[PDB]
């Protein structure tokens, strides 16, 4: 299984006596076991792309051939760990060496083999039964949150010949044995899957269930759905932290994966430092987010193969849990950083460049990336379902949208949560641009909204109409000063402000506003829009002659109603239950209608 | 018409960037002139001369914004694209030169 | 300027005193290392 | 103003003065080591053992079908034995039949403490396997330990990784 | 140690520009260091760039003139380039190859490090905290440098980027509300400027805490590539093994980038965007990212790369690829220079992303953040009012506009303009800020909370 | 002693010409002489390098030039400077190098211009628009630089004491004029401060009667430095006095404006504009200095009587 190094021209190593090798196989070059891949082959010689520095590699050094191509190791212990872009545990490398550096040629198994995991068989299987790919034959108890379900690896099937009894097993033992056509396969708790291969599913389903984030903005106006794909701009002043924390802390997904592609060292530290300190209430207990999270960390000075592969390593980990029936939410910190890594590799391979210097296949790679997300029907007899969402960020050089990476991304993702810096400078958070942002899942979610809430859809339609009109009136206001202006337009302007202030704006550093349940979000909007309609009617039905209602009359007459509307965001769901908050909102609705009634 | 029709070059790219900065400064300075005239106009509301001065200044500002700069930006983007196209054909030729050299070397062995 | 030369002389004297304490031990180890040849065939030799 | 510049020059040169003095101590120590190695090669049995090793290591590094051993004339009787022993040991270890000759026409300068040089058949590849070269090679590679032993460890260095 | 006798080869297959192609070399390594001896006794150094079987290809550091294919000998060391490092080398001046040029001795090593090193394991990277004051108000009270960030100085050719760099070396240090060192590497520097750095550092007494590397414009271009690696290799030793804070200044990275392009051509690689290698991105990250804080140790490394913008275009791959992987920018302008302002740093286009953590109570002073934000707004407004004045005249301005013009004129004259030998600490810089802010009545300082104003505004 | 090599000579000699020239320069440098080496063009040298690089079929860099172009130019440019010579006599000579980069344009992306700028300490860029206007010598005064300011400050303070501050103020005036010029092109001088009006007019005084000279005339074929600083000293003194007068009497009854100054002492501006014609060597050094002193006394009396 060994060959020899024939020569080194830099990061490219030529091997000889390596006839039995496949393209995009893996090799460990030299006595330090440098990680690389075979790209070009000719005769019994192979051209190896080495990820790490090749200094010191000699002619005649050994090359160890590894049968599996670039793959992700999947099994118990994946949760709570931080990995390199090519699946190297950074928390073990730094703890098994006492070093601060990643050793050159470091060879630490992705999942430690010194942990005795608590494994419980399904208790439904027997020796002699039939099992197929995707079937679950036992569960490992990792922590209080996520059960780590052990599936039969895809592309395997047969008759069960041995089932391990319940007990403590490590990742190097044998848990299940199966025989197919006389061939016996011994399986442990860990499966290996090529990172560039898409894990099969029974069927790909439409995404209909909302992604229940905790923000009023980026939900009511711009919905995301479980299994959907969105993009978020990543600029210093955009306030992207709000989405990252809100999505990772309170989301209705089961597993969070955060993927770095190749960011600044200090930025990777900020993510690695923040995440372990995040908590959420679960069963009344406060649990660390890292018990249901996995993170892949890549800085700009990591091997380019890892920075390019990081994005696919993340989604492979995501699909692994998708196949368990979990809802997984993956964030790519910067897909622009990935695209940069990809261009570098194309350059190293002396490929002809295309648009703005990027590889000709940039679009094909992004399209196949996002296509892997979605709600699916899982493999295996348990007839379980799950999904993967992608909320990858884009950060093109210069902030322009002409860069092929951002342009291609926007043509692929169905939701764009366009953020702005001006809003952050104004201290308005979340920093959502509103006019640029869009969601193309509004139709897909109409069935859910109609079934469970009914009035939500006309409310979000009116809300966008009010906000857009507020923008449309901007030129009239600038040239007029609200003097030569219709009273109906004054309602639009002042109510639109009310919406911007006491609905779309949310203060995540307050205990009452940490998370806004949907029923509260629609409650708040319903009363504001109901006010809008009542104010429009109060003016319009009396605007003929003699005795008319104006905004000055409405504002002065029922100022307590405008105050009560602004106060609605303070209804803390932790102390005031669903019935109490709805009851108080119902009282405002009645008081509001009566306030206008007193004017007619 | 649509472009200033300056042949793609690094010299043209530099000129267009300087021309764009000039146009943007003129837009902002004339906008400030208009705003100053508008405040005085509204304060008084030698009156009709202000209404003509505002319309004349705003018309020039509007042309810079809607005609002259868009044209500079289209020209600059055109130049940038054409420059990358020239870079590509140089890459192509160099790649074939390197491959031909490799082929010649193998034949000599 | 005298204080600078005075401190310099003291530092040189210190180094001279310190290296003497084990001068023979350091020299002895060095002679041992050079005297012990330890021949070896290149690790990539394959015959 | 000029007084500040004078103080800077005095302190900076004073630092160099003591650093140079420390480098002289290392130089004198290495020169003493060379004199001590000279005393060693004045032996016979101990020196022959050194030659047996030096010839073997030279042959193993050069790995050529033909080799020529060049030595000081006065050391020829001892080198002859070293080559006669090195040959059957080389062949067993490497499984390659190498014709090893000794140069009887050219000799190393008599001022070299000792050791050998190994040339390939065409005298285009040479192994610098003399005693003086080996001593200089090792003394530099081991120098970090010499510094600490003589002058003390670095009190401000807490991590060796 | 190896303790293996070296092999010297006289077999040369050919010589092609800076490269010497050898033959019959036994188990050659890539990046192996070799020494050449020419027929005239002249010695040269080089490094193996390609090893195709027994055909080792070595790039000679010095010129290849005088080298034949019959007598020139090549001695192989059996190892790669490893730099001798120690604490004592601080206070020394070296050339690009790591040799002393200050008439002192060769470094007596405490260890040998591979100058390429390894990436720092992100799991042990600590987010930047405290501040390292530079002594230059324009970049202490406006865009301070956090103890662990990497913030470049972008300048056009002809601007005094070298004079500021020297001033930072003389003045920089800790806030002091003995463990601070500076490692300074100049790549492609001409003889007149190289003298400037060496003499200015020695004369002002700063040398005790400076490790200076000079790679001259006429020095080998390959040595220019390792120079920044040797500087960081020392910085990593000093910072992480000797528990101290190291400021690393890499001057004229644009000259490095040109040397890198030359090496790429030597390998017959097809040039990428604007002639630069396709791997320029990772190469800059390899240098830049060897910095920051690490868990469990009290040392740190910061960087201030200094880059000349070709044709003064920030879009150029050199400042673009740099800025894309650094945290903010200082940005030296030309208008301020032509107006005879020193330092000529323009505060409006500059940014330090880590300033939010660098400053504040317990690190500098309570009011630091508030003074910076208000000064920035006041300068931006003053420039806006100045533009208005040029159109409407002085008589068309109101009292508030005149206050902004007074601030603008005194801000540049008192706060930004400093001189090369006046060291303004962070507390003096803030006090100067307040002197300018007290131009305005309290009600116009909208970005400073009333609690801050009541404490600091009067007196 | 010149070295002659035309464009129709072999490319190898075209490359070697520069090396031959500098070799002769160093030879005389080692005699203790001050050597001044003038190049006709370094773009032609770089062209020779591009031609040979192609013929040798070696991998090129930007615009077809060899990637080592910068190394060749640095090697040439760094062979210069004031030195202490080898040899017992302890003599000290120097070589100055004046390069010459033929401009395909004002874009410094030009590989030769860019590599030169990274090496040379002084860059005297020639503006295309000033050449088109036949303003000679044509120097941009905004994109040029000289990095020897601090080196020469010791000299200037030792002999003159006045030049350094005049130099600073002159640069301030020229840059202020460029910024005011950008606004005048837009608003037509509709609104200017009186100080701004003085800056514009003194800056024109400088552009036309100080920075402009006909080098083929006896009076401006060579202007000795004492005269160059003499001329600037008077123009800057005028500036300060004109600025003081209008700002001192501002916001009062007898406000002084430029129109009053120009009418009041028009003969002073004529005299200042006439300084270029004093004709050195034909006329004496002592008289030219005395004549400039007289202009200073006349200006001081003119402003004193105005206020």
């Amino acid at each position: 299984t060994f060959g020899y190094v024939h020569g080194v021209s830099g990061p490219v190593v030529t091997a000889c006596d390596m006839a039995g090798a496949a393209m995009y196989e893996l090799v460990r070059v030299g006595h330090s076991e440098l990680v690389g891949e075979i790209i070009r082959l000719e005769g019994d010689m192979a051209t190896i792309q080495v990820y790490e520095e090749t200094s010191g590699v000699s002619v005649g050094d050994p090359v160890l051939r590894t049968g599996k191509p670039l793959s992700v190791e999947l099994g118990p212990g994946i949760m709570g760990a931080i990995f390199d872009g090519i699946q190297r545990p950074l928390s073990d490398i730094s703890s098994q060496t006492q070093s601060i550096y990643i050793p050159r040629g470091v060879n630490v198994s992705a999942l430690s083999r010194d942990i005795k995991w608590e494994f419980i068989p399904s208790k439904n299987l027997r020796v002699g039964s039939h099992i197929t790919g995707g079937d679950i034959y036992g569960i490992v108890n990792e922590n209080s949150l996520i059960k780590h379900k052990i599936m039969l690896p895809p592309r395997s099937r047969g008759s069960v010949t041995y089932i391990a009894p319940p007990g403590n097993y490590d990742a190097s033992d044998v848990v299940l044995e199966l025989e197919f056509e006389g061939v016996k396969e011994k399986l442990s708790m860990v499966q290996v899957w090529p990172v560039r291969q898409v894990r099969p599913v029974t069927e790909k389903l439409p995404a209909n269930h909302p992604l229940l984030t905790g923000q009023r903005v980026l939900d009511a106006l711009f919905p995301c759905v479980q299994g959907g794909t969105t993009a978020i701009p990543g600029a210093f002043g955009c306030g992207k932290t709000v989405i990252s924390q809100s999505l990772s802390k309170y989301s209705n997904s089961d597993v969070i994966i955060y993927v770095g592609c190749g960011e600044r060292g200090n930025e990777m530290s900020e993510v690695l430092r923040d995440f372990p300190e995040l908590t959420m209430e679960v069963d009344g207990k406060v649990e660390s987010i890292m018990k249901r999270t996995a993170l892949v960390a890549n800085t700009s000075n990591m091997p380019v193969a890892a920075r390019e592969a990081s994005i696919y390593t993340g989604i492979t980990l995501s699909e692994y849990f998708r196949d368990m029936g979990y809802h997984v939410s993956m964030m790519a910190d910067s897909t622009s950083r990935w695209a940069e890594a990809l261009r570098e590799i194309s350059g190293r391979l002396a490929e002809m460049p295309a648009d703005s210097g990027y590889p000709a296949y940039l679009g094909a790679r992004l399209a196949s990336f996002y296509e892997r997300a979605g709600r699916v029907k899982c493999l295996g007899n348990p007839e379980r379902e799950g999904s993967v969402s992608i909320v990858g960020a884009v950060s093109p050089p210069g902030g322009d949208f002409s860069d092929p990476v951002t342009s291609a991304t926007l043509g692929i993702v169905q939701v764009f949560w366009g953020l702005d810096k001006k809003l952050a400078q104004r201290k308005h958070f979340p920093s959502v641009n509103w006019l640029i942002s869009y969601s193309k899942y509004m139709r897909a979610l109409d069935e859910y909204y109609d079934k469970h809430f009914t009035e939500f859809v006309p409310l979000r339609t009116k809300a966008k109409e009010i906000l857009q009109e507020e923008e449309d009136l901007a030129e009239i206001v600038q040239l007029v000063g609200k003097a030569s202006l219709a009273e109906t337009d004054k309602i639009t302007l002042e109510v639109a402000k009310l919406i911007k202030d006491d609905f779309l704006q949310q203060n995540g550093y307050t205990p009452y506003d940490r998370f806004c349940p949907f029923y509260k979000t629609v409650g708040m909007l319903s009363n504001m829009i109901s006010f809008y309609d009542m104010a429009r009617r109060a003016v319009e039905t009396t605007a003929q002659s003699d005795n008319k209602i104006t905004w000055s009359i409405i504002r002065e007459h029922m100022g307590e109603i405008l105050y009560k509307l602004s106060s609605m965001k303070f209804k803390d769901p932790v102390k005031d239950g669903e019935a109490k908050i709805k009851a108080d909102y119902a009282q405002l609705l009645e008081d509001m209608q009566n306030a206008f009634r007193s004017l007619e | 018409k649509d472009r200033i029709e300056i042949f793609p070059s690094r010299m043209a790219q530099t000129i267009m960037k300087a021309r764009l900065k000039g146009a943007q400064t003129g837009r902002n300075l004339l906008k400030k002139k208009s705003d100053a005239l508008t405040l005085r106009f509204r304060q008084i509301l030698s009156f009709v001369t202000l209404d003509e001065a505002i319309k004349i200044t705003n018309r020039r500002v509007n042309a810079i914004e809607h005609v002259i700069i868009p044209r500079i930006e289209r020209t600059l983007a055109y130049i940038i694209t054409e420059l990358d196209e020239r870079e590509r054909e140089e890459f192509y030729r160099l790649k074939k030169i390197q491959e031909k050299k490799k082929i010649i070397k193998e034949k000599s062995e | 300027s005298a204080e600078v030369e005075q401190a310099t002389r003291r530092q040189v004297q210190g180094m001279q005193s310190s290296q003497q304490r084990n001068r023979e031990r350091v020299l002895t180890q060095l002679l041992g290392m050079v005297c012990d040849v330890r021949p070896q065939v290149h690790p990539n030799y394959r015959i | 103003q000029q007084k500040k510049i004078q103080m800077s020059n005095l302190m900076n040169q004073a630092r160099l003065k003591v650093l140079r003095a420390r480098d002289d101590l290392i130089t004198d120590l290495l020169n003493e080591a060379k004199q001590r190695l000279s005393k060693v090669v004045k032996d016979t049995t101990r020196y022959q053992v050194l030659l047996d090793g030096l010839v073997l290591q030279g042959l193993y590094q050069l790995l050529e079908p033909r080799m020529i051993v060049r030595c000081r004339k006065q050391d020829f009787p001892l080198v002859k034995a070293a080559v006669q022993k090195a040959i059957p040991m080389y062949k067993i270890a490497t499984k390659k039949d190498v014709d090893v000759q000794i140069d009887l026409e050219a000799y190393l300068p008599e001022d070299i403490a000792g050791g050998v040089e190994i040339y390939n058949g065409d005298r285009k590849i040479k192994v610098s396997n003399t005693l003086e070269s080996r001593l200089d090679l090792i003394a530099q590679q081991m120098m970090p330990e010499v510094r600490g032993a003589l002058f003390g460890a670095n009190a401000n260095r807490k991590f060796l990784d | 140690y190896l303790s293996q006798p070296r092999l010297t080869y006289k077999t040369v297959s050919g010589v092609n520009g800076p490269l010497v192609i050898l033959d019959h070399v036994k188990f050659p390594r890539y990046a192996e260091i070799v020494h050449l001896t020419l027929p005239d006794g002249t010695k040269r150094s080089g490094q193996v760039l390609e090893v195709s079987g027994s055909k080792a290809v070595v790039q000679v550091f010095e010129g290849t003139s005088g080298i034949d294919a019959k007598k020139t000998s090549c001695e192989f060391t059996g190892d790669i380039l490893r730099t001798p490092v120690s604490e004592d080398m601080l206070g020394r001046v070296f050339n690009g190859s790591g040799k002393p040029i200050d008439r002192g001795p060769v470094v007596l090593a405490e260890d040998f490090l591979d100058i390429m090193g390894q990436p720092i394991n992100p799991q042990c990277r600590i987010y930047p905290e405290e501040m390292i004051q530079t002594g230059i108000s324009a970049i202490d009270g406006m865009n301070s440098i956090a103890r662990g960030q990497k913030i470049p100085i972008f300048s056009a050719a002809g601007l005094p980027h070298n004079e500021i760099a020297a001033q930072i070396c003389r003045q920089a240090g800790l806030v002091k509300k003995e463990n601070f060192a500076i490692v300074f590497a100049a790549m492609g520097v001409n003889m007149e400027t190289a003298r400037f750095f060496k003499s200015d550092f020695e004369e002002n007494g700063s040398m005790d805490n400076v490790c200076l590397f000079l790679n001259l414009a006429n020095d080998p271009t390959i040595e220019r590539i390792i120079t920044p690696r040797l500087a960081l290799t020392t910085a990593e030793f000093l910072a992480y093994q000797c528990e101290k804070h190291v400021l690393v200044i890499l001057t004229d990275m644009s000259s490095y980038a040109e040397a890198l392009r030359e090496v790429s051509a030597a390998r017959e690689e097809v040039p990428g965007r604007r002639g630069f290698p396709g791997y320029m991105y990772t190469d800059l990250a390899t240098i830049y990212e060897r910095a920051g804080r690490v868990e469990g140790r009290n040392g740190s490394i910061t960087q201030i790369p200094i880059l000349t913008m070709p044709n003064d275009d920030i879009t150029h791959p050199i400042p673009d690829l740099t800025g894309y992987i650094t945290e903010g920018q200082i940005y030296v302008d030309r208008q301020l220079h032509n107006r005879q302002i020193y330092p000529p740093i323009n505060v409006l286009p500059s940014l330090s992303r880590l300033m939010k953590s660098a400053i504040g109570e317990g690190m500098t002073r309570k009011d630091h953040a508030d003074v910076s934000n208000q000064l920035y707004a006041c300068y931006a407004i003053g420039k806006d009012v100045q533009a208005m004045k040029a159109v409407v005249g002085e008589e068309a301005l109101t009292s508030d506009d005149l206050l902004y013009l007074e601030f603008l004129q005194k801000f540049e004259k008192n706060f930004i303009t400093q001189g090369p030998y006046e060291n303004r600490t962070v507390y003096e810089t803030l006090d100067i800020g307040w002197q300018l802010l007290r131009i305005f009545p309290k009600e116009m300082l909208k970005r400073i909370p009333q609690s801050t104003l009541s404490e600091f505004y009067p007196r």
